[PDB]
């Protein structure tokens, strides 16, 4: 079930409350996630890290 | 590849990716595997066409999985680059979804083409 | 809030807020695929004449349908325990089903459903080949056919013919398209039913559940010898 | 005047007819049975009859579910040799073991009607084993089987 | 059975028989096996081949 | 329509061939001073281009391969100094609306050669 | 593309609820139903409560005919 | 030698021989449905009514070594049958890679692959190879020049194996050689004026006939050693035989014995001979040629019976006059009949059923009624011929010979 | 009984009438199933004839 999920969902993908009240009034929508305690997010640093 | 069912022959890739083209210039599809799912998700994709050509065709036979689900036609073609330069970009292209519309131009070829892909199921 | 008893004991209609179709469980406490679950002290499990292929025969009504409460059944066709759940719930704990499959991509959940419940048994082997599990079991009361292949007719004929006791049930569901397109669904399945009643199955009822499935049928009958 | 092949696990049954061998391969059609006539022409001759290890069970599967030329029908060529007898296979496939040293074989067309009355009633007479016995062995064969060949 | 024509090519390979009754007939002359030419309707008067031997022109009464 | 020598191979005698693209997968291969027409060769497809190569065989003998291509991206090589016969099938790799195929680094139908052994 | 994105996860939301919606709910049955029968007679006849028995509640809604 | 008679509504399009050496010869057949129909020959009967699992079948074809059976269907399938299972078992193999337009004809290569033509204009090439890589999918496509102003269908497609080539006929009458290997035309000849139905060729590939609805039969010949060492056919010659149609065409070729044969619309047979077709003689059959009579007489009353399919009628002698007859509707098909001396009871016979009828001659008319017999309505009935006013004799299609109103001893034969 | 005799013919002959919701049909014999194949598909039969005799080969 995350295998069949793309991978812009698997980017904001802890972040949900965040995403959905971000969608729901037209703001701007997280970038990290769950997955901002992966490492290599840890080793970039700016809007570097969102990419 | 042996696991990438239904494969297409040569006369129906190549009205399937002649169909791909035209599409593309009426800005009809979606380029990419996760676009794909995404339109998979949404109910918005009319068919699937995949590539039989990247070297995990694991990162691929997911989209097949719920394609079943929704009974979605999808279909294989040999070359992900011919794909690539179907769809008209500079890159090669591992899944393309066309969406769907009611006023299209090329509605008649979408359904001719997704009437041949699901002969063969 | 008020349940209702059908022509088979194990299928139930839930009346009330939603007058729906229900069977039991054998499952203790839990769903296995999201269907809704009723009380009423006692649990009770929703099936969906859309998501399953019996139920919708059942919602356009099969007097005898021979999945009944004091049976063993065999279903070649299921892929998945979304419906052969429900027909561990109509049999109970007194009997067995065999769900034989040969995809083993689905199989996973379907062995997954069958550690759940004793009632479900799993093959993993095409049904075209039952000698492949003579081994495995004997003497069904009710074979159950869903394969969407060319030669349904063939398949549930060897099967009926190695595992079926005399004057047992048959239910086969027919997809008109994995047979014939571009022909109508009436010729399909007279064709069918004659492609049928050529073995020794003497067809007692086909109808063509439309609500729920485009251009199928469920066919009953009974296996004479 | 005859055996006949039948398997429901590790466990196989050699088990030998009540009348000639002419008799069960030409006829067959006079069982029709309630319980008593399967319980009058059955007779259980040889039960090599092993037990719910998981190397016995998935080996006599994979010779079920291939040609049938097991450890456990070398044992049933020994426990029948005494004239070289007419036996009956289930499958057809089966022609190694079926034809391979002395042991006329037979597996066609009523051979099916009576593997279904024996089939019908084999735990009622043939072991001294229950429904739910039968039953909870078949499924254990069969959940390793599964977790055999589909891969956990 | 009357023949007003023959030609040969280069090879000697082939050979045209214009008979008078208005066909033609090439023989492949190392096997003797022919093949008939009919569209003249009257009698064929004139045959040539190419210097290749694939082409053959012929004329008769009509004036074609 | 493109123009290329072509070689009689039971004499030396050399003459023009106009190659005409026609439409099924047809090329029209035709005498470029007489006019007629020599031989044919059908392609499986809508055939878009062609292209004419030469190799040399010996002293003074040449063969004349026609490379045409299907859209799709399928290529046929046919020798047509015997009869306009199939001798390679290739496919190329990528491409899906294929419009030009060209030779070069020899002798093509536009850096042509003057005399019979420059090809 | 951020009111894009809000009316397609309006879209979505009234998709899932469109979806386990109808899932629970019943529709009646509208299928050709085919009984087959024995010589003439049985056809002639009017099939006698082979399955109605009643003709009057449980014949001509199949969702739940009954036998009491 | 024998003839196997279907009933109303009932056709036959295509059929095919079986022998595997040292088993019988079987026969398979398709009729304008669903199923394929293989016939003992004994009896006369079909013994099998295998129903292909897609759709209507346009053509059928036979495997070399004869152990699998194309049937090419009218929704674009192309269903294997297995064969070799011994006489009379037939089972489904695999149904070959799918397309759209129906396939009209059908050959094979080998035992590894099958060539069809089909009516959007194409021909295809699977391969039916079992335990290879691309098995059922279709390899290779070819488009034959189309008609400007119609649809064309390819009907005719055969493998010829000296060369390696496939020859295919279609409606436009032009009549194509390709290339197997790189699946590409060698050359075309615009031969015929209209459609090409059936074409055929001899056993080592120097000649192939082909004929059509323009009536004419043209041959095509590869004999020369300049023609087999350049892979040239030549239209070599062309003849006018026969009346309307040539729907069906075949070739026999061994050390005493070179003919083609072919039949059309028009419902004669003719023979001619392979290696000498444009020279050679030939032979116009009777159309019918009465082996199995469909009239007798009966010298009181001067009157005479005739049954054509399912009918029967009677006349007398005067002028002449039509006095009384039985379309019978009851029945489907029809076969042998014979009338009492003294003209009282007629008894129809075909191989299911057979049925007596009492005449009473009115005047200007007869009075018939059937006389209920069930051991007659239940007996398949070859010959009937009255010992008396009421005895007959039955010859049974099952090698009976009773005696009714019983049973011949009768010695067996070495077979 | 000139008007209706094809009438009273197909009404007695034809099967399968409708009951309500339902339809009754007979099953066939084994008897015509197992001495005859089963009947053309009139369609694909008057496709080909008609294929073979269409105008545009001026038959006469």
């Amino acid at each position: 079930s995350l295998a069949k999920s793309p991978a812009s969902t698997i980017q904001i993908l802890g972040a949900e409350k965040a995403l959905f009240r971000a969608l729901k009034t037209k703001h701007d929508t997280p970038k990290y996630g769950l997955l901002y305690h992966a490492s290599l997010v840890g080793q970039a640093t700016g809007k570097n890290k969102g990419k | 590849n042996p696991k990438a069912f239904p494969l297409a022959d040569a006369a129906l890739t190549q009205q399937i990716l002649d169909v791909v083209q035209q599409a593309a210039n009426l800005r009809q599809l979606k380029k990419g595997a996760n676009e794909a799912t995404k339109t998979l998700n949404r109910g918005i994709s009319e068919f699937i066409i995949m590539a039989a050509d990247c070297e995990p065709i694991e990162i691929l036979l997911h989209l097949p999985l719920l394609c079943e689900d929704k009974n979605v036609p999808y279909v294989f073609v040999p070359s992900r680059v011919a794909l690539g330069r179907a769809c008209g970009v500079s890159r090669p292209v591992i899944a393309a979804s066309i969406t769907t519309n009611d006023a299209s131009a090329i509605k008649t070829q979408i359904y001719a083409v997704k009437d041949k892909i699901e002969t063969l199921l | 809030v008020v349940i209702e008893p059908h022509r088979h004991a194990g299928v139930y209609i839930a009346r009330g807020k939603e007058d729906l179709l229900v069977t039991k469980n054998m499952a203790p406490g839990e769903s296995v695929y999201g269907e809704k679950r009723i009380s009423v002290k006692v649990e009770y499990r929703v099936w969906n004449p859309f998501r399953s292929k019996l139920a919708a025969g059942i919602m356009g009504g099969l007097d005898e349908l021979f999945i009944a409460p004091g049976k063993k059944v065999l279903y070649l066709g299921a892929a998945s325990g979304t419906s052969v759940s429900h027909v561990s719930d109509v049999v109970g704990p007194e009997g067995v089903v065999y769900a034989v499959e040969f995809s083993h991509r689905p199989g996973r959940e379907l062995i997954s459903m069958a550690k759940k419940r004793p009632n479900i048994i799993p093959i993993i082997e095409d049904a075209r080949h039952p000698q492949k599990y003579r081994m495995l079991i004997g003497m069904v009361d009710c074979v159950f056919a869903d394969v969407a292949q060319p030669d349904q007719a063939r398949i549930i004929a060897l099967n009926s013919h190695m595992f079926l006791k005399d004057q047992g049930g048959v239910v086969i569901s027919i997809k008109a398209n994995c047979i014939d397109s571009t022909v109508d669904a009436e010729t399909v399945f007279a064709r069918e039913v004659q492609k049928l009643r050529e073995e020794r199955i003497k067809p007692l009822e086909q109808l063509t559940l439309e609500p729920y499935e485009r251009d199928h049928c469920i066919v009953v009958g009974r296996y004479m010898r | 005047y005859v055996l006949t092949e039948t398997s429901a696990g590790y466990a196989l049954l050699k088990a030998s007819d009540k009348k000639i061998y002419k008799s069960s391969s030409l006829i067959q059609d006079l069982d029709s049975s309630d319980k008593v006539l399967k319980e009058f022409k059955i007779a259980a001759f040889s039960k090599f009859n092993s037990a719910a290890n998981a190397l016995e069970e998935a080996n006599s599967i994979i010779e079920g579910k291939v040609s049938s030329q097991l450890e456990k029908l070398l044992e049933e060529i020994k426990k029948d040799k005494k004239s070289t007898l007419i036996v009956s296979e289930t499958k057809l496939a089966n022609a190694i073991n079926k034809l391979g040293l002395n042991f006329n074989v037979v597996s066609d067309a009523v051979t099916l009607d009576i593997y279904r009355a024996i089939k019908e009633y084999l735990p009622e007479l043939l072991p001294g084993m229950s429904d739910n016995d039968l039953s909870k062995m078949s499924l254990g064969l069969a959940h390793s089987i599964g977790r055999h060949k589909l891969k956990f | 059975r009357y023949v007003s024509s023959m030609a040969i090519d280069n090879m000697g390979q082939q050979l045209a028989v214009g008979f008078a009754s208005g066909v033609i007939s090439i023989v492949s002359l190392a096997d003797l096996q022919i093949r008939l030419l009919k569209w003249h309707i009257d009698s064929v008067l004139s045959l040539s081949f190419s210097h290749d031997g694939s082409y053959l022109l012929s004329g008769g009464w009509e004036k074609v | 329509f493109k123009v290329a020598h072509l070689q009689n191979s039971q004499t030396n005698s050399v003459h023009g061939i106009v190659l005409l693209q026609g439409n099924n997968g047809w090329i029209n291969i035709l005498h470029s001073t007489s006019g007629l027409w020599l031989m044919g060769c059908k392609i499986e497809g809508v055939i878009t281009d062609f292209c004419i190569d030469y190799q040399p065989i010996s002293r003074g003998k040449f063969r004349t391969i026609l490379i045409a291509v299907n859209a799709y991206g399928e290529v046929w090589e046919f020798d047509l100094n015997k009869n306009g016969h199939v001798i390679r099938r290739w496919k190329d790799q990528g491409g899906v609306g294929i419009t030009k195929i060209q030779v070069g680094g020899g002798t093509t139908t536009t850096c042509p050669a003057l005399q019979i052994s420059k090809i | 593309t951020q009111d894009s994105n809000y009316v397609r996860t309006l879209r979505q939301i009234e998709l899932k609820k469109l979806e386990k919606g109808a899932k629970q709910l019943m529709f009646k049955s509208s299928g050709n139903h085919t009984i087959f029968v024995d010589s003439r007679e049985k056809m002639n006849e009017f099939t006698p409560e082979k399955f109605f028995n009643t003709t009057s509640e449980m014949v001509n809604r199949s969702e739940n005919r009954l036998t009491k | 030698e024998m003839v196997i008679e279907g009933g109303k509504d009932r056709s036959i399009e295509g059929l095919c021989w079986s022998n595997v050496n040292g088993e019988s010869l079987r026969l398979f057949s398709i009729g304008g449905s669903t199923v394929v129909t293989e016939w003992d020959l004994a009896t006369g009967l079909p013994l099998r009514n295998y129903d292909c699992n897609s759709g209507v079948i346009w053509s059928i074809s036979i495997n070399d070594s004869q152990d699998k059976l194309s049937v090419g269907c009218d929704n674009g399938t192309v269903v294997l049958i297995d064969i070799s299972g011994g006489p009379g078992v037939l089972e489904h193999d695999t149904i070959l890679m799918r397309q759209e337009a129906r396939v009209l004809t059908l050959a094979w290569k080998k035992d590894d692959f099958v060539i069809g033509g089909c009516s959007d204009g194409r021909i295809r090439i699977w391969s039916a190879q079992k335990n290879d890589e691309n098995m059922g999918r279709l390899l290779h496509t070819m488009k034959v020049d189309k008609a400007k102003k119609e649809s064309t269908l390819v009907w005719s497609v055969i493998y010829l194996p000296r060369t390696d080539q496939i020859a295919s006929g279609d409606s436009t009458g032009s009549i194509k050689f390709w290339d197997f290997q790189f699946a590409t035309l060698n050359q075309s000849f615009k031969a015929h004026d209209a459609d090409v139905l059936c074409l055929t060729t001899d056993t080592d590939n120097n000649y192939v006939f082909s004929a059509g609805v323009d009536r004419k039969i043209f041959q095509f010949s590869q004999n020369t050693n300049k023609s087999q060492k350049n892979n040239r056919w030549v239209n070599s010659s062309n003849r006018l035989l026969h009346g309307n149609d040539i729907r069906a065409i075949c070739a026999y070729q061994s050390k005493g014995a070179d003919f083609l044969v072919s039949g059309g619309v028009e419902k004669t047979l003719v023979i001619n001979s392979l290696t000498s077709f444009s020279n050679g003689n030939y032979r116009k059959m009777p159309t019918v040629e009465p082996y199995s009579k469909n009239v007798l007489v009966n010298k009181e009353q001067r009157l005479v019976v005739s049954w054509s399919e399912s009918t029967v009628k009677i006349w007398t002698m005067g002028n002449y006059k039509l006095v009384c007859k039985l379309t019978l509707k009851d029945d489907q098909n029809i076969s042998t009949c014979s009338l009492s001396p003294d003209g009282q009871v007629l008894v129809v016979g075909r191989p299911s059923t057979t049925k007596v009828f009492h005449l009473q001659p009115v005047g200007n008319k007869l009075k018939v009624t059937k006389l209920d017999n069930d051991l007659l309505l239940r007996t398949s009935t070859k010959l009937v011929k009255f010992i008396d006013n009421s005895k007959i004799v039955i010859c049974s299609c099952e090698d009976d010979v009773f005696i009714v109103d019983q049973e011949v001893e009768l010695l067996e034969v070495t077979s | 009984i000139k008007t209706k005799k094809r009438k009273t013919l197909k009404n007695l002959r034809k099967d399968s009438v409708k009951r309500g919701k339902f339809r009754v049909q007979l099953l066939s014999t084994t008897q015509d199933s197992k001495t005859l194949p089963p009947k053309k598909e009139s369609s694909i039969i008057r496709s080909k004839d008609r294929w073979l005799n269409r105008k545009a080969l001026n038959k006469g």
